[PDB]
RNA sequence: CGAUGUCGGCUCAUCACAUCCUGGGGCUGAAGUAGGUCCCAAGGGUAUGGCUGUUCGCCAUUUAAAGUGGUACGCGAGCUGGGUUUAGAACGUCGUGAGACAGUUCGGUCCCUAUCUGCCGUGGGCGCUGGAGAACUGAGGGGGGCUGCUCCUAGUACGAGAGGACCGGAGUGGACGCAUCACUGGUGUUCGGGUUGUCAUGCCAAUGGCACUGCCCGGUAGCUAAAUGCGGAAGAGAUAAGUGCUGAAAGCAUCUAAGCACGAAACUUGCCCCGAGAUGAGUUCUCCCUGACCCUUUAAGGGUCCUGAAGGAACGUUGAAGACGACGACGUUGAUAGGCCGGGUGUGUAAGCGCAGCGAUGCGUUGAGCUAACCGGUACUAAUGAACCGUGAGGCUUAACCU
RNA sequence: AAUUCCUUGUCGGGUAAGUUCCGACCUGCACGAAUGGCGUAAUGAUGGCCAGGCUGUCUCCACCCGAGACUCAGUGAAAU
RNA sequence: ACACAGGUGGUCAGGUAGAGAAUACCAAGGCGCUUGAGAGAACUCGGGUGAAGGAACUAGGCAAAAUGGUGCCGUAACUUC
RNA sequence: AGGACCGAACCGACUAAUGUUGAAAAAUUAGCGGAUGACUUGUGGCUGGGGGUGAAAGGCCAAUCAAACCGGGAGAUAGCU
């Protein structure tokens, strides 16, 4: 019983949500909006919103823990250098969730995550 | 004699000198406002009807709302009703506190439990489990037998099986009351209540004496 | 009690063995050869002459001797 | 916590050095056995000559447990070794006149009070 | 919540000292023993801290008498009486749990001179 | 694990009874391109609340 | 016999009374303690182990007691396969032999996704006569009921002593049940560290991948038990065996025929839970709807334009609720969830730089850094303006009423 | 005793207790000398019993991680 | 019978660790196994951990746990040496 | 030196769990025994049904063996259903 927890598990073993969400924490940054399933960005946003957080500090201490994170040296040089002073005022919700329907393949309700300062 | 329609808080300790952590219930028992009195005339009963809490005014419905304006009360979260004994009066919208527990020395809380989900027999009803080894096939937490050979063609009433496991009102008795913190309107009863943090309880006084 | 050893099912829910116990002399005879009870009470206590009898006319020859 | 087969250490110069937990004492179904509780065990090793012999039978206390007792504030005391002071089957009282090793403040009343008078540290 | 963190925060000690694990303290607990009030002292190395407020607990492993005796104090307990930090050790663990298989030469945790 | 007697027409209808589907209940209609969507979701043109949210 | 699977065990059981304990008695060759035996009583309770495939049994040790039986000598579409009904092999034995043995001995496949009844759960439909939100009364049904030892009365009554009470009260235990996480703990592959082999990030440094979470060591929330709170009752009604009172038929006697009182863990209540589908569909409180017309086959009738209420549903954010539905919280007039901020807690002094050292490393920065589900805050993002369903004064007949 | 029906023979060992086991007794129901007798170091996925180590085997089950179970979408069996 | 966890003889044999053609991770190379999306109930399967006890389980230590490498010291009855 | 020892390829198949309308008309997973020999394997050959072959179990001889399979006598016979 799921009592109190968080963190869905999403059909997969804890060593595959782990490097399924930093592929998709590097491509939310790396296009500023992604489309995936919709509990697989709601649980994206405990991710990526996370690694924004850590970018409003340029320091080599945070640097080599959001490349820790992520392991790709682009993604980490677009959220210190780009998405940090981009979201430098706002507190949290730097992402959004649309929900954009069903899919044809499987009818997974799917959802548009796309950064907040994209459009 | 009435009770209170408190809630469960959470559990903390109280230590004595002589070195006795008791363990206590801080069940918060705010003004219990009454909103409908009973009677043999009307209602073939005695009984008041108490609120508690508040309530949003785009949440209360016109028919619940309607019953508050007639009683002059504000729009409490419930409405629990406590059977009056021999007397025993209370007005339409006394407010009640915490202070009726000031003398008495044991309770019965009664909440509404912890849903444990569908739960099988081994957490349900205690069964033993069958053995883990020595040879079983798919047969190691299940009931095993569940009746007779074509005698009782059939599985008895009050069969003990599987199924929903709490979220069920269970009664709590005769637990010590520790501390009536009318000040800051608070109830300690010694002892694990039902229901989980956030939930309501009944506290009553104790038939049981 | 039930028999135990080979011969089937007619051995395996019938009881046909039988146990006396004797309680003055303590001395109790297990027979269980035939498969009716019947022909195995009966050479039972046709044995409990035997170690009756036989033990206590070897206990006069102790106080004999 | 001391259930059937256990293991025990004897705490007294008695003559064991391991004992074995056969029965619980005390009630019908009854599991578990504290400090305090009376235990009937069997001798698994004795010193080679002693008041008491590899094989008997009799009762003993347990005085130490690696579960441990909690006190009333809720506070534990652990040991590492259960243990175990080796009384009588009739009178029910200590055989070896030396305790070894601290007890617990459980395990005193007028029926142990010969065994309190006799032990290093009471914690 | 707020009201279980006041009625904890009016009856904690505001005397508690500031101990490690390592630390070789030196506890001295109330025994009342018949209708007397004594006051027992227990020194060992603390093995455990288990922090929760009010709630907060400290476990001391020491050698009485030959036998390993561990004993998990509550800390703002009314019947800890006095702890005192006698000699102050270095570990660099948070849980002394080792320390339960060593004994003698091996359960020597060096001094923290700080 | 099977059955003895071929169960009818009769209760094979009424076990699908509650098999039958719900429709949609009312699609909310855009504030600006005025077209109808289901409601909390984005339109089929891009649009979501007003704002156009994503191009076609 | 076009198959009704079989002994013992295990997991569940459930009834019977011819009752093992606990309860109430009579009688005793019952002084007390303990018994003996018989009647009443099924509310609960009613061992763990050694050997054997074992039921049975003996034995060790408990226990208030370790009841006797039914239920396909309960229970294999629940489990086990030691035994027994297979094929291999051997011994003893019988037979010239193939082989045979209620003689023994080693080895030897246990299938089925539940249609129906049944049962445990949980919903959908409509009904309850206008619709709706709540609060209940309780017909009925279930759950629970076991008890030890010690102390006081009292070393009193009894007894010659030895010993040693009834009645009554107070504690504290076992077993079981329920709730719970404050404590002691378990787990905590989502938190922090140590470390091995290797590989990658251009390299050193730092880190990540993978090797059962790589192997470990700690551990938050949660759930949990071994952890700690509570529970069995008291009382009341009518009784069983039993003891009586008054009392005739039968001048006496007599508990019974008229009359009357006592009497047990059984019975009806008391205690907890469900519960108006209780179609016998109940009660109370509140809320909402106060428009016009046609038509004929005149009636509890269809139809039209306007109207759409209280409320509910849906969708969304979701939950200490949950298989799915359900139930609960919230939807901008907003803390429902995530993020954020401050704290807590856990790990135990990050990285970078500086220094001491030939170096591994150590030390200062430093209780540093990171810190999941927790706690207190904050509208930063997502919780949409609507729409959809429900209607528009509620039948008939008598009665007390009404001006 | 791979052989013993009576039998759980009796006595001894081991066990708190040992129908098994080991050692003896011989009263061999019905061992016995190449359808071999008795020994036997080594060897055995061999049969029986015991002990240390070890542990969810168990007192008594708790939690967690994954694949199903459950729900939505697609295809879509079977014994009877 | 299947685009089936089975069966099928030869040949080539890179790196680091390793005694090695074991095993771990990799190179040249080749793939992610032709249903997916949620949910995080019972129960089943495959695993991890566990308080105190440690064979009390059981037909039986079945199954799990445990032991595990090299160097050296040391090594009993018996023995066909 | 060895029907020698430990252990992969390889040859087997001792226990367990799964599976039993399976992934498979005997297999997978964790262990397991042999692994320079009475070994194992490729390609051909040879022995034929009362006959083969058998380190012997009535084993095996094309998913079939106390006498293969296919055609024939044949519509054997059936006091049985
Ligand atoms: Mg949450
Ligand atoms: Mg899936
Ligand atoms: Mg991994
Ligand atoms: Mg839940
Ligand atoms: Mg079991
Ligand atoms: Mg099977
Ligand atoms: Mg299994
Ligand atoms: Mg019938
Ligand atoms: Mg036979
Ligand atoms: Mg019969
Ligand atoms: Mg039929
Ligand atoms: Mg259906
Ligand atoms: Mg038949
Ligand atoms: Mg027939
Ligand atoms: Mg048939
Ligand atoms: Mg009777
Ligand atoms: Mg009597
Ligand atoms: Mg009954
Ligand atoms: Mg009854
Ligand atoms: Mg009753
Ligand atoms: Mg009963
Ligand atoms: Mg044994
Ligand atoms: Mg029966
Ligand atoms: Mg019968
Ligand atoms: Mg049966
Ligand atoms: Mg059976
Ligand atoms: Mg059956
Ligand atoms: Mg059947
Ligand atoms: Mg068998
Ligand atoms: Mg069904
Ligand atoms: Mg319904
Ligand atoms: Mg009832
Ligand atoms: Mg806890
Ligand atoms: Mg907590
Ligand atoms: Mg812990
Ligand atoms: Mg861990
Ligand atoms: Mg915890
Ligand atoms: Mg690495
Ligand atoms: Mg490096
Ligand atoms: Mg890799
Ligand atoms: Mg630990
Ligand atoms: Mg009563
Ligand atoms: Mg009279
Ligand atoms: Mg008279
Ligand atoms: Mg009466
Ligand atoms: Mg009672
Ligand atoms: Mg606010
Ligand atoms: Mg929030
Ligand atoms: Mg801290
Ligand atoms: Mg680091
Ligand atoms: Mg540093
Ligand atoms: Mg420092
Ligand atoms: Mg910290
Ligand atoms: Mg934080
Ligand atoms: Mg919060
Ligand atoms: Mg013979
Ligand atoms: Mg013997
Ligand atoms: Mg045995
Ligand atoms: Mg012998
Ligand atoms: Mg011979
Ligand atoms: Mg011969
Ligand atoms: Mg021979
Ligand atoms: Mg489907
Ligand atoms: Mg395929
Ligand atoms: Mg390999
Ligand atoms: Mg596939
Ligand atoms: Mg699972
Ligand atoms: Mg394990
Ligand atoms: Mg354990
Ligand atoms: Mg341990
Ligand atoms: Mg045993
Ligand atoms: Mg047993
Ligand atoms: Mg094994
Ligand atoms: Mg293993
Ligand atoms: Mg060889
Ligand atoms: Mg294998
Ligand atoms: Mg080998
Ligand atoms: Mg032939
Ligand atoms: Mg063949
Ligand atoms: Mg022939
Ligand atoms: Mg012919
Ligand atoms: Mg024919």
């Amino acid at each position: 019983m799921r009592h109190r927890k968080s963190g869905r598990q999403l059909n997969r073993n804890s060593s595959h949500r782990q490097a399924m969400f930093r592929n998709m924490a590097g491509s939310l940054v790396r296009h500023e909006i992604i489309k995936t399933t919709l509990p697989k960005a709601k649980e994206l946003r405990r991710v990526v919103e996370p690694l924004i957080t850590l970018a409003k500090t340029d320091s080599v201490a945070n640097r080599r823990l959001a490349f820790a994170r992520t392991r790709d040296n682009e993604i980490v040089a677009k959220l210190f250098n780009e998405l940090g002073p981009r979201f430098a005022s706002r507190a949290g919700g730097y992402t959004r969730i649309l929900k954009c329907g069903f899919r044809a393949g499987d009818n997974a309700p799917m959802a548009y995550i796309e950064l907040v300062d994209r459009s | 004699m009435i009770g209170l329609v408190g809630k469960k808080v959470g559990m903390t300790r109280i230590f004595t000198e002589d070195g006795v952590s008791i363990p206590v219930t801080v069940i918060e028992v705010e003004a219990n406002r009454v909103t409908q009195v009973k009677d043999l005339a009307n209602d073939g009963y005695r009984a008041i009807q108490v609120t508690t809490g508040a309530k949003k005014a785009n949440r209360v419905t016109k028919p619940e709302a309607g019953h508050f304006a007639k009683a002059g009360v504000e729009a409490g979260r419930g409405l629990w009703e406590f059977r009056l004994a021999e007397g025993e009066e209370f007005t339409v919208g006394q407010s009640i506190s915490v202070e009726l527990f000031a003398d008495v020395k044991k309770v019965d809380v009664t909440g509404t439990s912890k849903g444990k989900g569908f739960a099988g027999t081994v957490k349900r009803w205690n069964f033993r489990t069958q053995d883990a080894t020595h040879g079983n096939s798919l047969s190691h937490r299940v009931p095993g037998s569940i009746g007779q050979n074509q005698t009782p063609g059939k599985v008895f009433k009050g069969k003990k099986m599987a199924g929903q496991m709490g979220n069920e009102r269970v009664t709590v008795q005769s637990l010590d009351v520790v501390r009536v913190d009318a000040e800051r309107n608070l109830l300690l009863v010694k002892g694990a209540v039902p229901g989980a943090t956030g939930s309501d309880l009944i506290v009553k006084p104790a038939v049981k004496a | 009690f039930r028999s135990s050893g080979a011969g089937g099912q007619h051995v395996n829910t019938t009881d046909s063995a039988i146990r006396i116990t004797h309680l003055p002399t303590g001395i109790v005879v297990e027979c269980q050869d035939e498969r009716s009870q019947h022909k195995n009470k009966a050479k039972a206590l046709s044995v409990l002459g035997a170690r009756i009898h036989a033990a206590e006319m070897a206990k006069r020859q102790q106080a004999e001797a | 916590m001391i259930q059937e087969q256990t293991m025990l250490n004897v705490a007294d110069n008695s003559g064991a050095r391991r004992v074995m937990c056969i029965k619980v004492l005390g009630g019908s179904h009854r599991r578990y056995a504290g400090v305090g509780d009376i235990i009937k065990i069997t001798i698994k090793e004795a010193i080679p000559r002693g008041k008491v012999k590899k094989g008997d039978v009799l009762k003993a206390v347990v005085v130490r447990t690696k579960k441990g007792v909690r006190r009333p504030d809720g506070s534990v005391i652990r040991f590492d070794g259960n243990a175990c002071v080796l009384l009588n089957n009739n009178s029910e009282q200590p055989i070896g006149t030396r305790i070894f090793g601290p007890v617990t403040r459980e395990l005193r009343s007028e029926k142990f009070m010969k065994i309190i008078s006799l032990a290093p540290e009471v914690l | 919540s707020n009201i279980i963190k006041q009625l904890e925060q009016e009856q904690m000690k505001q005397d508690v000292p500031s101990f490690r694990p390592g630390d070789t303290v030196e506890v001295k607990v109330w025994v009342v023993e018949g209708s007397k009030k004594r006051l027992q002292a227990f020194e060992g190395v603390v093995i455990a801290i288990r922090n929760r407020g009010l709630h907060s607990a400290f476990t001391v492993r020491k050698i009485s008498n030959g036998e390993g005796v561990e004993r998990v104090f509550q800390t703002h307990s009314p019947v800890v009486d006095s702890i005192s930090v006698k000699r102050r050790g270095a570990v660099r663990k948070a849980k002394l749990y080792y320390l339960r298989e060593r004994t003698g030469k091996a359960a020597r945790i060096k001094e923290r001179l700080n | 694990a099977v059955q003895q007697n071929k169960p009818t027409r009769s209760k094979r209808g009424m076990r699908r009874s509650h098999d039958a589907l719900t429709a949609v209940t009312s699609l909310s209609v855009d504030k600006t391109s005025g077209e109808k969507h289901l409601r909390h979701h984005i339109t089929a043109d891009g649009y979501y609340r007003g704002r156009k949210v994503i191009a076609k």
